[PDB]
This record gives structure tokens, C-alpha cells and sequence, in this order.
């Protein structure tokens, strides 16, 4: 935001230097380069501001901004679960087939070669690893959803 | 041979001592071995008649197949011994895996973000 207010163009024509510090507040927040070429220092000063808020505003944006109803008391397509685990397995395959490509040439150039060299093609490792976690968060949350409500329903 | 079901041949050892007497050893070993057939009977069995049963152990008739057909089932019927045979309750516990497999699912996810 940055709030500003004029300064007078006649202490300039004075060369007088206004607006009197006495305290260590102003000088805190460094000036943008584009307003310092624009009128910045030569007709205009900056403001330091902040905010005012409370907890009766803090909760009650803070416990409705996002939130689930009972929508992870639900089961998420049980059908398709399974066939998404098999959607990922099997792709997941020929990516550790790649990882079974990719160790292969260390021993071999410096790891920073292996490091610019790889910007043209995908990497086993780190693509891998994500799928892992999807893998596992996917099935975890879906496995003891599903265990609850056997106890709790009837 | 008390280790497998060896079981007459343990009885003829019972009487085929060759070193001393050992009479009150063997007559614990007569006992500890009553009630063990007298478990046996309790397996799924048919219709045993008053005779099979009652000449496993050592007996002809007395009431001691009153002591044990009264003591267990295999009850005293018409040359008849009873099979209880049930063994029905106890499968079908879901509910026991949902409070377990809750435990070990939360087990799961607490070493596996949780930074340890």
C-alpha cells in the first residue's frame, strides 16, 4: 500500500532538509527504486502503517474460511480406489524401471554434470517419491475413514 | 512318548519299571494323565458306546465313567455318549479389527510424518 503525503517543493528551493526524526521508526522499511525515480524524496515522503484487528474477528474468519462438513466421514468411490491405486502401480513400474536406468551412470561424471545434464528428461528419483506419498496418504485416509464407521454405525 | 500322543505304550511302562518302585510318580502320572483323556473324549467324536470309551483308560465298569461322564458331557444315554460339538460363537468380530486396526492405522501415521 504504502500511504503517502506531500512534501512542500519550497524547503527544496531552500535546501533545507524537513520532517525532524526523533526516533528510530521512520528509516525501517528501504524505498522502492521505481518511486525513487519517481517524485520519492522530492515531493513526497512515505508512511509507516500497520493493522488493528482482534479475535473476535481472528476466529471468526480464520474457523470459516475453509472448512469440511462431513465429507471425511464418506468412502470416495469405492470402486475407483482400487482402480486408481492400479493407475498409479503401473506407471509406477516402468518409472522404477528407470530408476533401475538411472543409478547406473555414477561412478562415472562429476554429480554437478548430473546435475545440468538432467534439465531434457524426467528423473525417477524425485518423480517417484512423490508418488509414494500420493500412494500412501490415498490409501491411509480411506482405510480408517473406512474403519470408524463400522463401530459407530450400528 | 508323553510328548507325541504315545499313550498305551506309556501305560506299559506304567507296570514296565525295571529300576525301583516309583509308585507315587506313576500314580501322579496315572492322574495327569486322566484328566488328559479325559479331555480326549472331548474332541468331535460320534456316538461312542458304553464299551470303546470305557475301556481306554483301565477300566471294566465301576462308576468312574460316572465321575468323568458326569464330571464332563459325553453323557450317560442310551449306550450313548453325547458330541457337543458346537464350536460356533466366536467368529464374525469385525468390531474387535475396528478398534485394533484403529489403534495400529494411527500407529502407522504417527511414524510416518511425525518427525522422530
Amino acid at each position: 500500500i504504502d500511504a503517502f503525503r506531500l512534501i512542500n517543493a519550497n524547503m527544496m528551493v531552500l535546501g533545507h532538509e524537513p520532517r525532524q526524526t526523533t526516533s528510530n521508526l521512520g528509516h525501517l522499511n528501504k524505498p522502492s527504486i521505481q518511486a525513487l525515480i519517481h517524485g520519492l524524496n522530492r515531493h513526497y515522503y512515505s508512511i509507516t502503517i500497520n493493522y488493528r484487528k482482534n479475535e473476535l474477528e481472528q476466529k471468526m474468519l480464520l474457523n470459516l474460511h475453509k472448512k469440511s462438513w462431513m465429507e471425511g466421514l464418506t468412502l470416495q468411490d469405492y470402486s475407483e480406489h482400487c482402480k486408481h491405486n492400479e493407475s498409479v502401480v503401473k506407471e509406477m513400474l516402468e518409472l522404477a524401471k528407470n530408476y533401475n536406468k538411472a543409478v547406473e551412470e555414477e561412478d562415472k561424471m562429476t554429480p554437478e554434470q548430473l546435475a545440468i545434464k538432467n534439465v531434457g528428461k524426467q528423473d525417477p528419483k524425485r518423480h517417484l517419491e512423490e508418488h509414494v506419498d500420493v500412494l500412501m496418504t490415498s490409501n491411509i485416509v480411506q482405510c480408517l475413514a473406512a474403519m470408524l464407521d463400522t463401530v459407530v454405525f450400528k | 512318548y508323553l510328548m507325541e500322543g504315545s499313550y498305551n505304550k506309556v501305560f506299559l511302562a506304567k507296570g514296565n519299571i525295571p529300576a525301583e518302585s516309583y509308585t507315587f510318580f506313576i500314580d501322579i502320572l496315572l492322574d495327569t494323565i486322566r484328566d488328559e483323556i479325559a479331555g480326549c473324549i472331548e474332541k468331535a467324536y460320534e456316538k461312542i458306546l458304553f464299551t470303546e470309551a470305557t475301556r481306554i483308560l483301565f477300566f471294566n465298569t465301576p462308576k468312574k465313567m460316572t465321575d468323568y461322564a458326569k464330571k464332563r458331557g459325553w453323557v450317560l444315554g442310551p449306550n450313548n455318549y453325547y458330541s457337543f460339538a458346537s464350536q460356533q460363537q466366536k467368529p464374525e468380530d469385525t468390531t474387535i479389527p475396528s478398534t485394533e486396526l484403529a489403534k495400529q492405522v494411527i500407529e502407522y501415521a504417527r511414524q510416518l510424518e511425525m518427525i522422530v
